[PDB]
RNA sequence: UGCGAAGCUAAGUCUGUUGGAUAAUGGCUGAACGCCUCUUAAGCCAGAAACCAUGCUGAUUAAACAAUACUAUCUUUUUUGUUUGCUAAUGUAAAAGAGAAAUUAUAUAUGUACCGGUACAUAAAUAAUCCUAUCACCUUUUUCGUGAGCUGAGCUGUGAGCUAGGCAAUAGUUCUUUAACAACAAAAAAGAGCACAAACUGUAGACGACUUU
RNA sequence: CCUUCGAUGUCGGCUCUUCCUAUCAUUGGGACGCAGAAGUCUCAAAGUGUCGGAUUGUUCACCCGCUAAUAGGGAACGUGAGCUGGGUUUAGACCGUCGUGAGACAGGUUAGUUUUACCCUACUGAUGAAUUUUAUUAUAUAUAUACAUAUAGUA
RNA sequence: AUUUCACUCAUAUUAAAUAAAAUAACUCCAAGUGGGCCAUUUUUGGUAAGCAGAACUGGCGAUGAGGGAUGCUCCUAACGCUUGGAUAAGGUGCCUAAAUAUUCGCUCAUGAGAUCCCAUAAAAGGUGUUGGUUCAUAUGAACUAGCCCUGAAAAUGGAUGGCGCUAAAGCGGA
RNA sequence: UUGUUUUCACUUUCUCCCCGCACUAAUGUGGGGAAAACUGGCUUUAUUUCUUCAAUUAUUUUUUUUGCUGAGGA
């Protein structure tokens, strides 16, 4: 909302309640990039949603399909129709609020170490009941004609590899700052420790 | 309401639109696919026009009613002047589609390929190319080290050398030729070898394999309805005209559809021929390669007279079914199936 | 309605296992355990000393209280057919063509002739560790096993469905691959 | 009257593929009611000229883009500024700490070491957190790190710190706290070829355009 | 009789495209009072195809054939600045019936001017600039960067 | 029956109640109008009709404003120019101002469903859910009615208004 | 044709015992019995600031922080 701008990580999300809150964003004026759309998950089933695709697929302007709704088959471009269908992209605010918005299929370059946000009001885990039945935004794409699923997963799992590794070494390096700090706190003179220590510092 | 005489339609929507082609070369859209059992190799190749002509033969087809009888059949001969390969380019899949990590250009270039980057070659200082060829290797070691550890799709800039065809065009035409076959660590070693020497066309095309033939087809400007898709001719009695089509849509929708044929250019269009087998290899300068032993006449890949429009030809040959699209004088481009 | 629904399962002696999270993992005689049954709401209680799985459900609803009763019989059943090989009798018939078998690669990759006298091929495949194989006793009788209940069962299942012929009437032509009882080692 | 080249042409010749999940269609287990029972319980498979791919045609259908080759005085630092039609010169859809890297599972997961298992930790209002800001100046005592130059190492510079000392703010009650980014003009210092046209071609063509020399 | 009588060109045929499925054939199935054929009922399915002629202005119709099938329909009863004008439906004329008569007849017959696109859009083809609040699936020797990048001309 | 004299029936809240009841009553001159239509309820002809013909009341005409996406007639509400407050109808996931509010149930749809008018759906099938009722010794039936399903096919491509929504952003409450 | 009156059957527990003897969801359960009653209610006594003094209604009195407005000129 206040941030410059706010990178979403759309693993695990419903596709209607990720796109309402970004075009809300968008709309209020903050810039919203959208990571990993291809685990955007979408409730009812595969078939359900294949079949939804399909109807949709098959609509197109009889004179000139040109143009027709250009119906896109990646999963970012459709969480972006998605989104621009939920703000009034006909007017100029419209417009710039729609173009306020990136969305990219896996993790680009530009997004390997800046916080990755998630929203738990659009979460499967909070808002759908387990014993349903939901799909995955990837497959439904590449089912309709994508044929960048298996891509994708590889340059996800070498980059799962990649930011592993700075993981671990982040993780010796607050552990060794921790114990820095617990041999610093008994050179500070005692009415300082004693302020930090009440306030939980 | 309906028609009472249910016909098909006029043309093929798949040709569609059916406009002037950008360039003169044929474009590949895809190359053969790459399998990592196969061994690595060539997976193209290309020429000009040297014949579509008959050859006789006898079938095998089991229960054929000619078969042991001779016959006659099309199949065309290949006109194979050698191409120079010249460059390297890398590609790289990602979520946008096979990118180009780099190219490498060969050490030494010829001057017709380098005609070809110019308009006004008579006028110009012939710069192209100068300072670009003088490039340590430590910069190629490590680019192509670079190609093994990231890149997944190999071409080769390969350009033809119309100097010695009889064309009056002096500029060479280029094109890139992907390479099949095994992994990159294979790979990197089988691309090591023939970055500069021109390109025999019996090093990978053998015998019993099939083909594709790509082209631009000829050129007749503006034609009407009547030739563009064949329409039917209206009756004599007709007040404006004959040669056109009647009805061109309904009353609704109120538009005219994109189905309906209406005059426009004809020809000059994007052609691939499928399933074109390759059946023999042969050279130029040898003087029984396209004849046998029961022929026992004198002859090679010479023709007689001159070719009309096309000069006379002394380049290689192979032999391939089928007949080809274009015209004289026109690149034509082979693509293995 | 009510709110707790469980089933004791009795472990016999012969195996030893391990819960972690609805993934249990567990050890008999001729191999190991395991299963992926993510899709159900379930909860495990489990002792080794005195033994018996405890597999539960909270807030037992007849809507979905028929899993837990497929699951526990289920689970009691895999312990069961790892312990011992489950047999069921699966019979080859052939009204006038004896059916020719081509057994080819050890259990794996079977093919079907003389079928209706098609004479052509006909292959249909198993889950591996599993064995669908002639009893010499009779000819026409294979003597299907394998390590565990599903393992078995789908193989019993696939092979029935792989050779159907058409236009004959199987209220007259009774052919068939059939399966008919159950047994064990 | 004939052929009638070449072109055009047909009435003549050549060419016109395999992968996915799948609709209808049978089984594994199995409850409900003791047990049977395709699922008006749960999960899994078998499988159509249809669908989407593949291939093919466009892509100023993406006001799209990449790599390459060559070229046009050009590029970095400082100061003052941008308060005949022109020849100095400024614009923000959003600065006021615009701070934040595991991955993943949701009927509990992440690490450690062993061989998916083992045992142990970690985590469960998790951003309800953490990290980062004010100590100005100058003088003294000096300490520990980084860069110029220098031979793992001495000096200088930079950053942070230690001891001691004495040194400044003031505009009358606030009218936005002129504080960011990017750009440009002037003045200094340092380093830094083509295309169109013309004639020709005719693989092209209504004219443009396109193929050439 | 709700809109059009300061006019929306009222039949049929030809031409051409598209759409629906309540599927005629082709594809894959289920049932039969199914031995096999042949056929019937039915399911998923609109991808592909649904013809040549005699008579009639005809739609409709009915025969002769081929076919695999010769399925049913919509699109201002699709389609007249696309055609034709055979019919209907001005004025000439004839016959029959009706009328005293002028004349009447969804009775029959014959002959009877079918206008305009150069405008917008649509469609088909053919040139073509401009595009920074604009784009980034990178650029760095197991290692940093969006607090970055990106000139422009030609090819 | 009329007239005249006496007496007298609250008249100081008013021969019952209530009443911006005299904004009344009357007269003269005169315009326009004299094709109506729609909604609830009632009703005639018709198989029916956004059909034809009537009764009451209110509207449209003649009239905008908020809402029903959209609409001459539906709901709220009728209108001088403004400043604040609070609401009506109706809504509170985004479009779109305001609840991804709280609380209790039901539903999975391989064409779910989603605001009066309103933009169609019926007979015939339902051992899913829950709660019943009746009966025969925790044991079996029959029905019953909520949601969901089949019945349920049309022509440019397509419309709960769009996106979309299933721990609802659906349905019935609070 | 009303009233009135009468009977048993009800509750706490970490109580305890026995049987299945661990069969518990648990530091227990299925069944059969004993316990007091630390549950509970009943009446009092000084006190409601150790501790509740709720909610609703009727009748009163204040209070925190703030938006908008200033007609007139006797």
């Amino acid at each position: 909302m206040y941030k410059k701008e706010y990178v979403i990580d759309c693993k695990g999300h419903l596709l209607g309640r990720l796109a309402s809150l970004i075009a809300k964003e968008l709309l209020n004026g903050q810039r919203i990039v959208a990571v990993r759309c291809e685990d955007i998950n979408i409730s009812g089933s595969l078939y359900r949603n294949k079949l939804k695709y399909q109807e949709f697929l098959r609509l197109r302007t009889n004179t000139n399909p040109k143009k027709g709704p250009l119906h896109l088959r990646e999963p970012s471009k459709i969480l972006w129709r998605c989104v621009r269908g939920m703000l009034p992209h006909k007017t100029y605010k419209g417009q710039l609020a729609l173009k306020k918005l990136k969305v990219c299929v896996g993790m680009p370059y530009p997004y390997d170490k800046k916080k990755k946000y998630v929203l738990p009001s659009a979460l499967r885990a909070f808002r759908l009941k387990k014993h349903r039945r939901y799909c995955r935004l990837g497959t439904l794409s590449s089912r309709v004609g994508w044929n960048y699923d298996t891509l994708v997963k590889k340059n996800e799992v070498l980059r799962k590899q990649v930011s592993k590794a700075y993981y671990k070494k982040k993780v010796n390096n607050l552990n060794e700052k921790k114990e820095i700090k617990t041999e610093a706190l008994n050179l500070i003179n005692p009415e300082q420790r004693q302020v930090l220590e009440n306030f939980g510092y | 309401s309906h028609r009472k005489f249910e016909r098909p339609r006029h043309g093929s929507l798949g040709f569609l639109p059916r406009k002037r082609c950008k360039r003169l070369r044929g474009k590949i859209r895809s190359f053969p696919k790459d399998d990592k059992e196969k061994p690595p190799h060539f997976t193209a190749f290309m020429g000009y026009k040297a014949g579509m002509t008959h050859i006789v033969r006898e079938v095998d087809k089991p229960g054929s009613k000619l078969h042991k009888k001779e016959i006659v059949e099309a199949c065309t001969i290949i006109e194979c002047a050698p191409m120079v390969v010249v460059g390297i380019v890398g590609y790289r899949e990602t979520p946008k589609g096979l990118r180009i990590l780099s190219t490498v250009w060969a050490n030494h270039v010829s001057d017709e390929f380098r005609r070809r980057y110019y308009k006004n070659w008579y006028k110009s200082e012939k710069k192209a190319f100068t300072k670009s060829l003088n490039v340590p290797e430590a910069t190629k070691n490590c680019l192509l080290k670079r190609i093994e550890k990231y890149c997944t799709v190999l071409r080769a800039i390969c350009h033809t050398q119309p100097s010695k065809t009889p064309l009056r065009m002096k500029k060479a035409h280029i094109m890139e030729v992907q390479i099949n076959g095994g992994s990159m660590k294979e790979k990197l070693e089988f691309v090591k070898e023939m970055l500069e020497k021109n390109l025999p066309v019996s090093t990978v095309f053998n015998p019993n394999e099939m083909i594709d033939v790509i082209s631009v087809t000829k050129g007749h400007g503006t034609k009407g309805v009547v030739s563009r898709y064949g329409v039917k001719r209206l009756p004599r009695k007709t007040h404006r005209g004959l040669r056109k089509v009647a009805c061109i849509g309904a009353w609704h929708p109120a538009r005219v559809q994109f189905q309906i044929p209406r005059h426009g250019q004809k020809g000059y269009f994007h052609r691939t021929e499928r399933n074109k087998k390759i059946y023999r290899i042969g050279l130029k300068t040898d003087k029984n390669s396209a004849s046998t032993d029961a022929d026992i006449t004198e002859k090679k890949i010479t023709p007689m007279g001159g070719f009309p429009h096309y000069g006379v030809v002394n380049e290689d040959f192979l032999l391939l079914k089928g007949c080809v699209a274009g015209t004289k004088k026109r690149p034509i481009t082979l693509r293995k199936n | 309605k009510t709110i707790v629904s469980t089933q004791k399962v009795l472990i016999p002696e012969g195996v030893k296992v391990a819960i972690n999270a609805r993934k249990v993992t567990v050890s008999g005689k001729y191999g190991t355990l395991r299963r992926s049954f993510r899709h159900l709401p379930i909860d495990i209680r489990l002792n080794k000393l005195k033994k018996y799985i405890k597999v539960v459900m909270w807030f037992g609803v007849p809507d979905s209280l028929a899993c837990i009763r497929t699951v526990c019989t289920h689970l009691k059943n895999m312990f069961t057919g790892v312990t011992k090989k489950f047999l069921y009798k699966m019979r080859l018939v052939h009204a006038h063509f004896p059916i020719n078998s081509n057994i080819v690669d050890n259990n794996t990759r079977i093919e079907i002739r003389n079928y209706l006298g098609e004479k052509s091929v006909r292959f249909v495949k198993a889950l591996p560790g599993v064995v669908i194989e002639k009893s010499p006793n009779v000819k026409d009788e294979i003597y299907v096993s394998g390590a565990d209940i599903e393992n078995v069962s789908l193989t019993a299942a696939l092979i029935h469905q792989s050779v159907l012929c058409r236009n004959k009437d199987i209220r007259k032509f009774l052919d068939g691959i059939y399966v008919s009882e159950v047994t064990t080692v």
